């Protein structure tokens, strides 16, 4: 019966395969497989990013009184244990005179403080330290920036979209439409360092972030410096890229909380954190909770914030969002002033010549293209493509179940 | 005496379970052992 | 007629399935889907970008004269509408007695001039700025450099593979593979800024271009600056990215113009509207059109130009090119002169210590890898694949139509 | 024999196609296709690159004595062929007396030295340069940076995995869990540069390396620069890309050296032509072969070395590898120190305000996110997949081959 | 009197359809009127 | 008198095959004739 066994060979053979691969294709759909699908896009409108920018300089001694110097001034480490300058105590000239005179504790009579309002008042102004604003050729001005605080100070954000104001849009790549700003980063209202402390610093100049809106700063560590006394180019690639919620992956999209974000996250675990193991939260925190201390921060705030972010990575897991922008940049300096244009604008901000090379800055930030990219998570095998390949022929196979019976 | 947590722990002594540790930015400070 | 039924059921069922799956990968064809293949190549040749860089100075006082002090002297802001000398004019020890010599107007007789010439003679000249060169380790000279007109001034563009020459290639990823220029950027032949202007400027240095040599700079808009006494190493990714033409894609292959580019149709936007609007074109601009003048300048030409790229977004509508390169980059500077190395550099090219810190910088461009990326639109379904998925079919079930007639 | 000729027409067809498609889609097999599969993952752990850093000045003066004055003294230009000062001779006020002390030859008796010694020795020493060292929070200090000789001299590198050491991890983005140093780059133990050679340098500063601990650096090429006087952030993104070995690719994957690496190849290639051309080996270089002199460096080693990488490219060919691991990166610097910290520096490491301006740099490298990219060359047909799609049929069809026959 | 397209502007007075606008790296001028 | 490869070709004379090359870093020196 040889062509009568083979007969029976391949029929018996069609349904080997059949539920074979059909089981396959099953068990591929049930490992929830996905693929990641890179697509650059040249449109004619950016959405402009947030630019966050900080000064390194906390608060303008300018602007600091005797009363603030009693609380705070063991935080900056201007003070001793006794309320008194230290043998490390190095300052200026006219700086001893001018000190003292607010140091003098003989008859002193304190009245309270908050550093919410103390870096309000202290922290640099935006009205002083911008000399120009432009966006796209349109001059823009103090007005535009909210404020955010940091652990930097009183902090700028430019292009907030926040208090329901529009976010701004770029019609072209280049230089003339992007933003170009000029600041006096302000030495001389700088403050003394006499020893190291988080709220002093050896570096002069400021800190920017470029952000959605959607995603708040963390400018202490996703920020980028920009020295005085150069332009500095920022030329900006939007990359924007997303991922699936499982099984497929391992995303949270949650506007639970308005929309999720690491920095997001990221924040409320040391607000959660500094509230419970200080009994008190950070000015730069939100939430209804107290606020810090001179004391306070010394002794519980400062250090255990250090200890959460650099040390212990047990306690935040903070999980991977879906949706998600990310913007590169390439930097470049020159030199300002240059040595022709140097006495036109010691003259023109009335400061000196030697001043306007360490003060001056003007940052360039802009898009080379109009093109941004993007890179998708998307599902490979779905409901609809099991039946598109299994199940069609599952149908079939079920029809020709009948008439076997038969 | 034992120096608690969040205090400075500077020409050191610290409270049970913390170790004495140097921060970056500032002064060495008492925190909790780390693996 | 229960298995009499079933029969017909799954009969008519298949060719249920059959037109409609037919029909609509058929329909899946009309879409013109597309997907972008993302590869990465390492060969071992690199053909080598073209540089563009031009120093921020427009012209060298050292090269202008009494008469080009007349016409352009108000357009440099060295003027007043009197032909005079602001309240606003701050300017060095040694250039008064120097700067009105040539400022006496006291029986002035005049004579013509035309800025494209003005820029020729008076702008920077690469025989002076270029101390020394060298790509791939053999000493080049001046003689590589073609001269480019932007808006900067005088400009030039080295690998230019312009003036049929050839276009040079790199065998090895690194440093010595790639092109090492010094500068002196001649602050002292820096002309005054009394004021703002377009022809004046803050900033002392250069500004870059890294281009395919089929793409004409715009070094205004997308250009990386360069700080003199600094090294500056820029260590570049080739990123080669492709698009397709409708149905399927937006883009435009257009040799018709000799290929397009976008900073290419961007230019001749500015030049038809500044010709158009001004009566004139700029001396950077191409065509057959007359030059500008001081007055033309500051009166129509400059003002103009400026409400063209920064303000007015409605005019240009420049296509997204198909066949598009771009150079990823990443910078680094470090001092120059080590205060070791002063003495030897202010001997040999006779200046003062003083003066190399300001006026020397030294501009590495290079390859990090032989390897370069591509990013490439391709056709999903083709009539090819049509066929050979429905067509097939269709031709088969084409087939069991006539014998079914029967 | 109208349906008579249709029952064989497309019965003929069947097989037609059958073997048509057949046949292409296992010739689409032959040509050994690939797809490249790029993937963004975001782990909660990275693996810190190696950090390797080069000073620039090749040995202190401070700690140069008159023996190695006279064999090297020629190879640094500090010297004649008559072992005397050039009139090309520029050098400090006080060094002229200090210089000639260590410079009487009159008297001379001269003693053996090595060149690998002699950087040993001469080299900077990170016990000196290194102010400070942070990981993730965690003090380090000199222990953890194994040396490694380069072309530049005593180098260190930092994160080795070497010497069956541990290689460091990251539980987060952002500045505090990357790396953290400060240098005093120590120009005033920088040697005179009295005219050019390849061991001695106009720029002041340091150069970095950020490579896998598998990839040895080649810091001449493939390093980025760090001024002094800056702070300098440094923003790494790990992309991590993979090739195959042929047909499919042109990659070796080759552990026959531990792990293959282009540097790798890269270096023993010019050890090879180092010793086979100059009968020497060079100190940075490996292998059991002898070290070169300074006779030997100037008149065989340093040139050929040099012809090597820049001029001939028929030499080496260094083939394409598999396992790749690159790190992009995005730098930023701010003055340091500001005009408020400078005496204070000035103070704790006891010198001069105008010095720490030139000789202090802060460097910052760290990862941006914890996300990190790959890119994947995966076998797109395999005999598996062939089976997949022809097999099934191919043994369906050779079924129905035997009831045929009857 | 009005200041047409492309005047200095300044110490102000546009021809109609013009709004002076102060440029970036130089003085204002009387420009188009924009969206 | 020719100049061997690897040899200091300052004011110049290269030996048979070699061409005098001027080195980036350093002093130009004879090495081989390159396509
Ligand atoms: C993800 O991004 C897209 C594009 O902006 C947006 O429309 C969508 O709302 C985002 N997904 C979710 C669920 O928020
Ligand atoms: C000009 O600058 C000096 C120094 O800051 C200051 O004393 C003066 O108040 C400024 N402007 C004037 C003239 O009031
Ligand atoms: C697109 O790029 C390829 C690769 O260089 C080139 O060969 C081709 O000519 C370009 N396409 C067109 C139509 O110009
Ligand atoms: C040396 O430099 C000075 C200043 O630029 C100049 O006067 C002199 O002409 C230069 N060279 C000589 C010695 O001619
Ligand atoms: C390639 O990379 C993977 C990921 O680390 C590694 O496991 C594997 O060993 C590498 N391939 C080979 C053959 O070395
Ligand atoms: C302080 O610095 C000076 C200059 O480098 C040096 O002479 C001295 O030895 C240093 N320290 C002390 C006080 O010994």
């Amino acid at each position: 019966s040889l062509k009568r066994v083979v007969w029976a060979l391949c029929f018996m053979g069609s349904l080997a395969l059949l539920a074979l691969v059909c089981t396959n294709r099953i068990q591929y759909y049930f490992l929830y497989p996905h693929v990641t699908k890179l697509d650059e896009v040249a449109a004619t409108r950016l959405t402009f990013p947030a630019v966050t920018f900080c000064n390194l300089n906390e608060f303008r001694f300018s602007r600091v009184t005797k009363n603030d110097l009693y609380h705070a001034g063991e935080l900056l480490a201007l003070l001793n244990n006794r309320y008194e300058i230290p043998d490390t105590q190095t300052a200026d000239e006219k700086q001893l005179e001018i000190l003292q005179d607010k140091a003098n504790f003989r008859n002193f009579k304190p009245k309270p403080f908050n550093m919410l309002e103390f870096y309000d008042r202290a922290g640099h102004d935006i009205r002083e330290m911008l000399l120009s604003c432009f966006f796209r050729g349109e001059q823009c001005s103090p007005e535009d920036f909210k404020v955010v605080f940091t652990r930097y100070g009183k902090c700028y954000t430019f292009n907030a979209g926040q208090d329901g104001k529009p976010r701004l849009i770029t019609m072209k790549g280049g230089t003339g439409n992007g933003l170009e700003i000029m600041l006096d980063i302000q030495q001389d209202e700088y403050l003394p360092v006499w020893g190291e402390t988080d709220e002093t610093s050896f570096e002069a100049g400021i800190k920017v972030q470029i952000h959605s809106q959607d995603e708040p700063p963390l400018i202490d560590q996703l920020g980028f410096g920009v020295a005085p006394g150069f332009q500095t180019f920022v030329s900006c690639q939007e990359q924007r890229l997303i991922y699936l919620p499982p099984p497929w992956g391992d995303c949270k999209a949650t506007t639970g909380d308005d929309t999720y974000s690491i920095t997001a996250c990221r924040i409320d675990c040391e607000t959660r954190y500094l509230v419970e193991n200080c009994n008190c939260r950070m000015v730069h925190m939100p939430g209804d909770a107290p606020y810090c201390t001179p004391e306070q921060y010394k002794e519980c705030a400062d250090p255990a914030l250090d200890f959460l972010v650099e040390k212990d990575n047990e306690y935040c897991v903070c999980e991977m969002p879906c949706n998600v922008t990310r913007y590169g940049k390439e930097l470049s300096m020159v030199k300002i002033p240059s040595k022709a244009s140097a006495k036109y604008l010691a003259k023109k901000y009335n400061k000196s010549e030697q001043y306007i090379g360490e003060n001056i800055l003007v940052l360039d930030i802009f898009f080379e293209a109009l093109n941004y990219e993007t890179i998708e998570q998307k599902k490979a095998y779905e409901v609809a493509g099991l039946l598109g390949d299994i199940g069609g022929q599952m149908g079939l196979f079920i029809g020709a179940s009948i008439l076997t019976v038969l | 005496d034992c120096i608690p947590k969040w205090k400075g722990c500077v020409n050191r002594d610290c409270c049970e379970g913390l170790e004495c540790w140097k921060r970056r930015r500032s002064f060495e400070v008492c925190v909790p052992k780390t693996p």
